């Protein structure tokens, strides 16, 4: 069992672009130096979210075929995947223990003024992802599959997005057969993680709406990206 | 609408 040269090329373009994301030093130093309070902790979370959106757009632009889609469909895909992609990257950071600093960052997220209604399913999902011992190829492919979802709202030409997502699902299933021949349900488990990611959309949107204009968490820039 | 995302997508 091997990937075809066409599949190897598609995977290499995805892997190269995914490897470009790096946690900036100034954000890392903030986790180490800032006062441990709800206000300071949330401000660090906000900075991490704005850095991730920029990273996500750069990654998405290098996805084979993304730039060939209708300009408004590109926006619709970025808008619709922003939250899911952030939780998937957060799962990767948790299970790779980044900035390495990880226990301090976890302590800040748990004391940022965010309710346990949203924090508890968050860490439960990271633990669930951790159990699958996902390779970097799996994180990158899953991120590309989340972004290139043809059933997002406001997409005009859905079959165009389908033509881009289907070869990625083909590569991912092939990598499961190559690297886990003893576990035939590994691909099904990864799909299981995709549906769990989709639940963070409602949960995250509900969390966002709840923040009052006078609350320290109220952030107009966060609202614009996430909705 | 979505001015930040538009800028990020269209920049070089
Ligand atoms: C595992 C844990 C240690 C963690 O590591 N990196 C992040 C991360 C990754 C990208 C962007 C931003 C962040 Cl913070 C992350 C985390 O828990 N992310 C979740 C989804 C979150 C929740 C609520 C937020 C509220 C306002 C802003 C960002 C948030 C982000």
């Amino acid at each position: 069992m091997e990937l075809t040269p066409d599949q190897q090329t598609l995977l290499h373009f995805i892997m190269d672009s995914y490897n470009k994301q790096r946690m900036p030093q100034e954000i890392t130093n903030k986790i180490l130096k800032e006062a441990f309070s709800a206000e300071e902790n949330f401000l660090i979370l906000t900075e991490m979210a704005t850095n991730h959106v920029q990273v996500l757009v750069e990654f998405t632009k290098k996805l084979p075929g993304f730039q060939t889609l209708d300009h408004e469909d590109q926006i619709a895909l970025l808008k619709g995947s922003a939250v899911e992609a952030m939780f998937l990257r957060s799962a990767e950071i948790f299970n790779k223990k980044l900035p390495s600093h990880s226990d301090l960052l976890e302590a800040r997220i748990r004391n940022s003024g965010i309710s346990d209604e949203y924090i508890t399913p968050m860490f439960s999902f990271y633990k669930s992802i951790g159990e699958l011992k996902m390779t970097q190829e799996e994180y990158a492919l899953l991120t590309a599959i989340v972004i290139l979802s043809p059933d997002r709202q406001y997409i005009k030409d859905r079959e165009a997005v389908e033509k881009l997502q289907e070869p990625l699902l083909d590569v991912l299933q092939k990598l499961c057969k190559i690297h886990q021949p003893e576990n035939p349900q590994h691909f099904a488990c990864l799909l299981g993680r995709l549906t769990e990611l989709r639940t963070f959309n409602h949960h995250h949107a509900e969390m966002l709406m709840s923040w009052r204009v006078n609350d320290h968490k109220f952030t107009p820039l966060l609202c614009e990206i996430w909705d | 609408d979505h001015q930040l995302l538009r800028y990020l997508l269209d920049k070089d």
